[PDB]
């Protein structure tokens, strides 16, 4: 069995660098025959199926963007991207098809680097359809910011809430290399009701302060 | 299991970062093969560790 | 129009059996390969094996041998993958993909993925998220999808046409339910001039809600 070996297992870059990805095959992937190298390279972006871009090492499949270049021979192969794009977020995979099983690398996964941006808070208070169901869920938007590192904190009448809260983040946006993120709070209608002020705090390296956002049941 | 963080700081001041994951000893030892992967057009380089060993900054002296 | 056809998502509790399809079309079906390439939740890809189109005989990984049989339909120009004794750990997307010559996968299927659990299907309540002001610049609307199973769950606004700047966030698991959210920012002039609903899918319950968001 030959054993893939992908590094890094992840790089950030700016839009219009170069990035380098490398793959070592346990042995060499060179038929000798053919004088080929059985080796390819796949993208993958997030909920796709994967895609070819690189064969034989260093044939690039018509439709593939110029931009990139794979090389090497043996058990040492680099795919290149030249100036790389925001469509080139996703994770690249090297397979070799020299000797059976059929074996890929685990994989790099490449993302963008671009200038810090502040997200954009949107707070809203439970919709009427759920509180008529017994339930109070107050949901908070931080949208496209950059860099990924952010925290969210909550607040009912002025004092930390952290039991009922959900988070989720999405992955790179293809367009602007921004990154969201949305937090749920999840409380009781009784609970809810027997409280006014409810904050959605973002910390983010934009701003030395929080940028909060709130709403006020009474209103 | 870890996973050394690397800061690649080029001549002209430009940084890419990467993650290399494996025993401290291979991710390590990636990240310097990946260094004179990108040395034959950026440059000699230096390697500094930090973070316990965990964070690493590469710089390229370029030419 | 080249391509593979998969069978949709399944659902199945641990023990159970499974057979997803991969219909080819637009090509000889016995002139190339078929293999397939599972992928577990986050995690890279792993070859399962080949059958030949032609004949039938299967090639199993190794970690692959036992439950996992490959089959085919040649009057159908189809292939098929049936799982035995259902694990958690076999939860993931299977993919069939066509193999050339020159050593790489050309046409892949677009995947079916296959969730093992004994938690209940439960469809989702989708509530609106209308702003809580009016200022007038970008308008942020919302809509939450919460308390479903399984996954997974198809939102959509103005039915696709409005789909640039849309989040629609992963999903959340607890306690055998998903909670997702989605939103959609807007020019002020738009909305609420301009209707914007969402539409929310949840195969799994034959569900499939639309919701105006009203000011």
């Amino acid at each position: 069995d030959i054993v893939m070996s992908q590094s890094p297992s992840s790089l950030a870059v700016s839009a219009g660098e170069k990035v380098t990805m490398s793959c070592k095959s346990s042995q060499s992937l060179l038929n000798s025959r053919t004088r080929k190298n059985y080796l390819a390279w796949y993208q993958q972006k997030p909920g796709q199926s994967p895609k070819v871009l690189i064969y034989w090492a260093s044939t690039r499949e018509s439709g593939v963007p110029d931009r990139f270049t794979g090389r090497g021979s043996g058990t040492d192969f680099t795919l290149t991207i030249s100036s790389v794009q925001a469509e080139d977020q996703a994770v690249y995979y090297c397979k070799q098809a020299y000797i059976p099983p059929l074996t890929f690398g685990a994989g790099t996964k490449l993302e963008l680097k671009r200038a810090d941006a502040a997200p954009t808070v949107s707070i809203f208070p439970p919709s009427s359809e759920q509180l008529t169901s017994g339930g109070a869920s107050v949901v908070c938007f931080l949208n496209n910011f950059y860099p990924k590192d952010i925290n969210v904190k909550w607040k009912i009448d002025g004092s930390e809430r952290q039991n009922g809260v959900l988070n989720s983040w999405t992955d790179q946006d293809s367009k602007d290399s921004t990154y969201s993120m949305s937090s749920t709070l999840t409380l009781t209608k009784d609970e809810y009701e027997r409280h006014n002020s409810y904050t959605c705090e973002a910390t983010h390296k934009t701003s030395t302060s929080p940028i909060v956002k709130s709403f006020n049941r009474n209103e | 299991e870890v996973t050394i963080k690397v800061n690649l700081i080029f001549a002209d001041g430009k940084i890419q970062t990467a993650e290399f994951k494996g025993t401290f000893e291979e991710a390590t030892a990636e990240a310097y093969r990946y260094a004179a992967l990108l040395a034959k057009v950026n440059g000699e380089w230096t390697a500094d560790l930090e973070d316990g060993g965990n964070h690493m900054n590469i710089k390229f002296a370029g030419k | 129009q080249i391509q593979l056809v998969q069978s949709g998502p399944e659902l199945k509790k641990p023990g159970e059996t499974v057979k997803i399809s991969c219909k080819a079309s637009g090509y000889t079906f016995t002139d190339f390969s078929m293999h397939w390439v599972n992928q577990a939740p986050g995690k890279g890809l792993n070859w399962m094996g080949w059958v030949n189109t032609e004949t039938g005989e299967p090639t199993y990984a190794d970690d692959f041998k036992g439950r996992f049989a490959f089959s085919l339909e040649t009057s159908a120009s189809t292939a098929y993958l049936q799982i035995n004794s259902l694990k958690n750990e076999d939860t993931a997307t299977y993919f069939c993909a066509r193999f050339l010559l020159r050593q790489y996968f050309d046409v892949w299927g677009a995947g079916t993925t296959v969730t093992v659990s004994s938690a209940k299907t439960t469809p989702p309540s989708v509530y609106p998220l209308a702003p809580g002001s009016a200022a007038q610049s970008m308008v942020t609307l919302g809509c939450l999808v919460k308390g479903y199973f399984p996954e997974p769950v198809t939102v959509t606004w103005n039915s696709g046409s409005l789909s640039s700047g849309v989040h629609t966030f992963p999903a959340v698991l607890q306690s055998d339910l998903y909670t997702l959210s989605s939103s959609v920012t807007v020019p002020s002039s738009t909305w609420p001039s301009e209707t914007v609903t969402c539409n929310v899918a949840h195969p799994a319950s034959s569900t499939k809600v639309d919701k105006k968001i009203v000011p």
